[PDB]
RNA sequence: GAUAACGAACGAGACUCUGGCAUGCUAACUAGUUACGCGACCCCCGAGCGGUCGGCGUCCCCCAACUUCUUAGAGGGACAAGUGGCGUUCAGCCACCCGAGAUUGAGCAAUAACAGGUCUGUGAUGCCCUUAGAUGUCCGGGGCUGCACGCGCGCUACACUGACUGGCUCAGCGUGUGCCUACCCUACGCCGGCAGGCGCGGGUAACCCGUUGAACCCCAUUCGUGAUGGGGAUCGGGGAUUGCAAUUAUUCCCCAUGAACGAGGAAUUCCCAGUAAGUGCGGGUCAUAAGCUUGCGUUGAUUAAGUCCCUGCCCUUUGUACAC
């Protein structure tokens, strides 16, 4: 009986699912404040959706994220994609579509990966080489 | 009225699904409550082998793999009823393992 | 505090081994043959002196204490598994060999093996590896021979 | 205004908790604190006299977030990269005695109790002071 | 509004070279808070012309294997280098970085044309993209060599490398290499 | 002073050249003076509309 | 004896033991110093190598020439 | 064994572990003035070891003669005192 | 509960059984028109079916 | 590398001769038509045939062709 | 398209597997979310429908819904289809919009061959040799590893873009108790500094190991340009594990010893996007057991969108005294 959208952001095998519910501007990742998610070197990444749209658009809603898989950098990117997709889906289902458009296009005109997932994945290893493309050293004499 | 889960397992997706569809239907038309076939994660038995029988030549490898797909069917029925519904669903490639309680 | 002390010992003479006085006391006493980073740290903790000071700032009284602990580790509750001379092949004395004393122990151990004509002794007598390593391609110190 | 462990920097929090354990001088530090190596993958003993409090502070913080962890889980948490020298590195677990005694010491403080299935979990008393210490950690930050 | 690392502004940076105006991304829609975008600039040709120039510098500092795939460390290194640059110079570190790029990229180079071995090089012009690409390469490798087996950290080594390049002094490794390339091209002209 | 540097916009890309294809013949038009175009070999990735800094701006490229 | 893995005991000191090295029973006196070692450790199984002149193929200059 | 190279030996650095009357005062007067202050620049400017350079700077910070710009495990930057 | 093997082994064990059974019949009914073999496991028993021309032999 | 093999082209020209009236300039409708008037064993092959059919229809509607 | 050819066939493509998309569909206590109740704790009342909880239940069975995340299964989706330009209209190419994607990565793979490798994979096999003082077979011991030396694949380094000390925090592939066949993956508690030991359980496995607390990395610390706190070779001493047996040192752990090496001559290898490289982790071998391989994630670029110059390949014309 509450306004709630669960939207998932992704990066490599890191999945971050953001529960966006009607609230008072509480953003937390795995039960931690958004400013306490390491590494702080990529913190502005996590703060991108909030910084571009401002606090007022996040004021009337509370977001909780559950993140699994991947590594530290992929987890950060997926988390920032979820918060972006959630403030878009929440504004889409409950708020009108008109306002939902500006929060979307502003995010896209800044960074497309905030909304659209990155399709890249680890290419498979092929025998006769250490990795996907590199081959072992060839000796002739 | 006993909880019965039938364990389904085969190397053929089409053959397994024809059983999972056939058992679920047979129960519905007899007014039995069914838990939808639970699709357990697929097991990929992989074997990689040197290919050549003697060690001469470019290092080429054969990537053999066996896929095993597992299904669980859990429902409440007397032991008498579940016997005949299993008998009708015969299949070479599908193995059935009935459990009670 | 950070100004050079008036009695700074630029070099030390411990167990007939020069100890650099510009290095931290933990890593300065490493120069003593028989004292490593692990042994140096454990004896200094038993000596109850701060490790955050140079060896040249170390007063003569404590320096004498540090030596006594190193000579007598078992007397200051240092366990037997720190000892580089555990269960001697002659008298089961547990001790840490030090200075030209380690050299004598190593020399006696090699001569023991050479005097009993053991395989590891013979391999020591020759310039060959004694730990089972393959010598066909590694440990090459000689000169190229060539085919004439 | 309501502060729990997961609302403050964990680096600061472990430092503050270790001091609190040090100040309340009841933790049973063993006799072999200053002569052992924390793990077989380590080369040197800790560059800290009272490292036992910091390790004990870290464990209690860890048991708060994941209850039910036993000695083996402690070794996994504190395991690390063993540089085997000329051979490639691998993963090596921590010391089992070091972990077991840290756990055993926290029971003396009545902060940690054995879990029903196994492992150990934090007493409510052990949970109350962690939230209290987190409160002053937050209090220092805003000040 | 958007400032690199939250403190370095981008709207004040002026490009004083029309040749490189279209290949240095230091302005609107290109201003970013961090040189970590994880974008696919290597998917298509010329797409790296839109990559932020600070990211490009950050990318080019991951060199010699031990530093490969460590972009966090390099973001920190670039972060501290900008702080150092501001202390020495007093103006926007981005402006110093741009001026370093302009003065470091060679304007004429010498390609090799030899029919049967014995290659005799021939002078050629340099495209604006390669001017930017090699200027970043030169500045990064100038800092890398200065910081190797030296107490001074790579951050400071990168700073004065950019500071010297911005003022055009011969002390910069990049300026030395650029003048040599132009001098050789002048001889092969 | 003598031989001042000249700036010219690539107006056309004739094609590749050089032994390994490393260079590119381009037709460039002087921006200071229009209607004056010259062919020049360019190393590095070039495309239409680029601006080139010609240290010496009186040599026609021939084939390279 | 063939038992190269027997360890010298104090009871067996002062015995003349012919230890099989693979071909011959090398005669070894059990000196008291040998306590704690293996019986086969004093009967070497290989003649130490005295190098001769390297042959053709031992080097490139030699191997490829026809 | 044959060496296919060369070593660019440099006159070695003899760096003071502790300060003497020539340097302790040199640090108290010239180091605070520097626009840029780091353990690296201090060590090279007045020929002391880095640990002494790191140590000597932190009391100057406590004394208030220098202002800290940023601190990191691999980089600590100080600056001269500002006026307004 | 008396005895049980993993599913991964199970499928390998019977697949190996068919491989040997097919090989044995190939060696045995070589003079006959042996085309193949099919195994039909059921609750009371299994039905080793031999597809072969000249069944009278 | 988008040249269509003879199998794509032979099917598409034939469908337009045989069922021109039911086809049009929309790939999405033509895709559905091929599903009932032809037996195309794979989905990717069907979308390629329907692609060429759509391309042909424009040309067959602005002039005569081989079909 | 042309056409003394016409109609075909293999290969290529199609195909199969894999990856990216689906808030559409089908279900899920061996997957989970959300809501709720219960409980634990926090601060001020700034009590609040507040904040955290991998604490517990809402299974079945009286006590909630759902399927976003998860699994896997049926479909869908992309075709150069839309627009612009170019192309002799044509086959097509380039750019752009929309879009998850506008070339993911593999498997399969023609004709004809090679005196290419394999008789040391086989109860595949001709011929030949041997066969009881055996080239059969077994058992004991030794060797395969023997070291002036030459070479190949590698591993680890030469450090401060680091080492070390501590603290913090994220994977994915995948295996797991046996015909023969002894031989499994291990949680937890206790002992030991460690390697390890002892007891007690779970798992034939989306059920237990395991939410696989991985490593680099991240943050703080010490260091301080010194073959040095780089490096970890060699070697002495000692402890444990596997095994019937550890010496020629299986393997592992501890203390000590502390070599070359300061970025490598001529030369030469591999590689274009989640790629190289770093980094750790499963499988294979395995009583013991990875510097190899085979696979997997993790962080993650520089340069290039060219060419035939070098090494080769394919097609046509051309020359030939070549046809092993
Ligand atoms: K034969
Ligand atoms: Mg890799
Ligand atoms: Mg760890
Ligand atoms: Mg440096
Ligand atoms: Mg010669
Ligand atoms: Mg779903
Ligand atoms: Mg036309
Ligand atoms: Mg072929
Ligand atoms: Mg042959
Ligand atoms: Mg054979
Ligand atoms: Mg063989
Ligand atoms: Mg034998
Ligand atoms: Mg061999
Ligand atoms: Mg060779
Ligand atoms: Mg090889
Ligand atoms: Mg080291
Ligand atoms: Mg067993
Ligand atoms: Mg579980
Ligand atoms: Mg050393
Ligand atoms: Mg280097
Ligand atoms: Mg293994
Ligand atoms: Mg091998
Ligand atoms: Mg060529
Ligand atoms: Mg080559
Ligand atoms: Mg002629």
């Amino acid at each position: 009986p509450l306004q709630s959208v669960q939207v998932f952001g992704r990066k490599k095998t890191a999945t971050a699912v953001a529960h966006c519910k009607r609230g008072n501007g509480l953003i937390k990742v795995n039960g931690r404040p958004l400013e306490m998610i390491e590494p702080r070197t990529l913190q502005y990444k996590l703060l991108e959706p909030v910084l571009l749209l401002g606090k007022e658009r996040f004021a009337g809603v509370d977001i909780r994220v559950r993140v699994k898989g991947g590594g530290h950098v992929a987890q950060i990117y997926a988390i920032r994609q979820s918060i972006s997709k959630a403030l878009v889906a929440y504004y889409q289902k409950y708020v009108d579509e008109a306002s939902k458009k500006e929060i979307k296009d502003i995010l896209i005109q800044y960074d497309r990966t905030l909304l659209v997932a990155d399709p890249r994945r680890c290419e498979s290893k092929k025998f006769g080489g250490p990795g996907a493309r590199a081959r072992y050293q060839k000796s002739y004499r | 009225i006993h909880r019965i889960r039938i364990t389904l397992t085969s190397r053929n997706v089409k053959s397994l699904e024809k059983v999972c569809a056939d058992l679920i239907r047979g129960a519905k038309e007899k007014n039995l409550k069914v838990k939808g076939p639970v699709r357990m994660p697929t097991k990929t038995l992989r074997i990689t082998t040197r290919k050549t029988p003697c060690g001469e030549g470019s290092k080429t490898w054969d990537r053999f793999q066996m896929r095993i797909h597992k299904r669980l069917i859990d429902l409440h029925s007397p032991s008498e009823i579940v016997k005949q519904i299993t008998s009708i669903s015969i299949e070479p490639g599908v193995e059935v393992e009935v459990t009670i309680a | 505090s950070l100004v050079i002390p008036e009695k700074f010992q630029h070099i030390l003479r411990v167990l007939n081994t020069n100890i650099d006085g510009r290095r931290k006391i933990a890593f300065a006493i490493t120069a003593i043959k028989g004292v490593g980073r692990r042994y140096a740290h454990v004896v200094l903790r038993k000596a109850d002196i701060d490790l955050t000071k140079r060896a040249g700032e170390l007063t003569e009284d404590e320096v004498e204490r540090v030596i006594t602990i190193m000579q007598n580790p078992r007397q200051y509750k240092i366990p037997d598994w720190f000892l580089n001379r555990q269960k001697d092949v002659k008298d089961g004395k547990y001790s840490q060999v030090l200075a030209n004393g380690l050299d004598n122990k190593l020399r006696e151990d090699l001569e023991r093996l050479k005097k009993i004509r053991a395989h590891r002794g013979l391999r020591h007598f020759w310039g060959l590896r004694v730990r089972g390593q393959h010598t066909k391609t590694t440990g090459r110190r000689g000169r190229t021979v060539g085919v004439s | 205004p309501g502060v729990t462990v997961k609302d403050v920097n964990q680096q600061e929090f472990v430092r503050a908790l270790a001091a609190f354990l040090k100040k309340s001088g009841k933790l049973k530090v063993p006799e072999w604190v200053d002569t052992v190596k924390l793990a077989k993958h380590k080369e040197l003993a800790p560059y800290d006299e009272n490292w036992f409090y910091t390790r004990a502070a870290s464990t209690a913080r860890h048991l708060y977030l994941r209850g039910g962890a036993g000695v083996g889980s402690m070794t996994k948490i504190y395991g690390g990269r063993q540089r085997n020298g000329v051979m490639p590195s691998h993963f090596s677990r921590g010391s089992k005695s070091v972990a077991r005694r840290v756990l055993q010491a926290l029971e003396g403080l009545k902060m940690v109790e054995k879990d029903q299935d196994g492992g150990r979990k934090l007493t409510p008393q052990g949970q109350r002071d962690l939230d209290r210490i987190a409160g002053q950690v937050a209090a220092a930050n805003k000040k | 509004d958007i400032k690199l690392f939250g403190k370095w502004s981008t709207d004040d940076v002026q490009i004083n070279d029309i040749s490189l105006q279209d290949y240095i991304a230091v302005k609107e829609k290109y201003a970013k808070y961090l040189p970590h975008s994880a974008g696919r600039y290597a998917a298509k040709r010329f797409r790296k012309a839109q990559c932020p120039i600070v990211e490009r510098l950050t990318n080019s500092m991951m060199m010699h294997g031990r530093n490969n795939g460590k972009k966090l460390m390099t973001v920190r290194i670039v972060k501290h280098a900008f702080e150092i640059i501001h202390l020495l110079t007093g103006e926007n570190p981005l402006q110093v970085l741009v001026n370093a790029i302009i003065n470091s990229g060679p304007r004429e180079d010498s390609t090799r044309i030899g029919r049967a071995g014995t290659v005799r090089r021939q002078a050629v012009d340099v495209s604006p993209l390669r001017r930017v690409n090699q200027a970043i390469w030169l500045l990064c490798t100038g800092a890398r060599e200065a910081a190797f087996r030296n107490i001074k950290t790579i951050a400071e080594c990168l700073a004065d490398e950019l500071i010297n390049a911005a003022k055009g002094s011969s002390n910069s490794y990049a300026i030395k290499k650029k003048d040599e390339l132009e001098r050789v091209a002048k001889s092969n002209r | 002073r003598v031989q001042p540097i000249k700036l010219a916009r690539v107006t056309k890309v004739l094609g590749r050249t050089g032994s390994q294809g490393q260079c590119t013949q381009v037709r460039v038009e002087f921006m200071d003076d229009t209607s004056r175009s010259i062919i020049r070999n360019v190393k590095g990735p070039v495309r239409e509309g680029d601006v080139l800094t010609l240290l010496e701006s009186e040599r026609e490229a021939r084939r390279l | 004896t063939h038992l190269r893995d027997m360890i010298i005991l104090p009871e067996m000191v002062g015995s003349m033991v012919g230890v099989y090295n693979g071909k011959t029973f090398n005669q070894v006196e059990i000196k008291p110093e040998m306590i704690g070692h293996y019986l086969g450790e004093f009967s070497i199984t290989y003649k130490p190598v005295k190098h001769g002149r390297p042959g053709i193929g031992a080097t490139h200059s030699s191997r490829f020439i026809p | 064994k044959k060496k296919w190279s060369k070593g660019k030996v440099r006159d070695k650095l003899n760096n003071l572990v502790l300060f003497d009357k020539a340097t302790y005062d040199k640090l108290c007067k010239e180091v605070p003035n520097y626009k840029l202050i780091t353990p690296a620049v201090v060590s090279e400017r007045l020929k002391i070891r880095g640990s002494l350079a790191r140590a000597a700077l932190q009391e100057l910070l406590s004394k208030g003669l220098i202002k800290l710009v940023s601190k990191h495990r691999a980089q600590v930057i100080y600056t001269r005192n500002t006026k307004g | 509960m008396a005895v049980q093997i993993s599913k991964k082994r199970k499928f390998v064990a019977d697949g190996i059984f068919k491989a040997e059974l097919n090989e044995f019949l190939t060696r045995e009914l070589a003079e006959d028109g042996y085309s193949g073999v099919e195994v039909r496991v059921t609750p009371t028993r299994t039905e080793i079916i031999i597809l072969a021309t000249r069944t009278q032999n | 590398g988008r040249v269509r093999t003879k199998t794509v082209k032979k099917a598409a020209r034939v469908i337009i001769e045989k069922y021109y009236t039911r086809l049009g300039n929309d790939f999405h409708t033509n895709k559905r038509v091929c599903e009932e008037i032809a037996i195309i064993p794979s989905k990717k092959l069907r979308n390629k045939i329907a692609g060429y059919v759509t391309h042909l229809m424009k040309r067959i509607q602005r002039g005569p062709v081989r079909g």
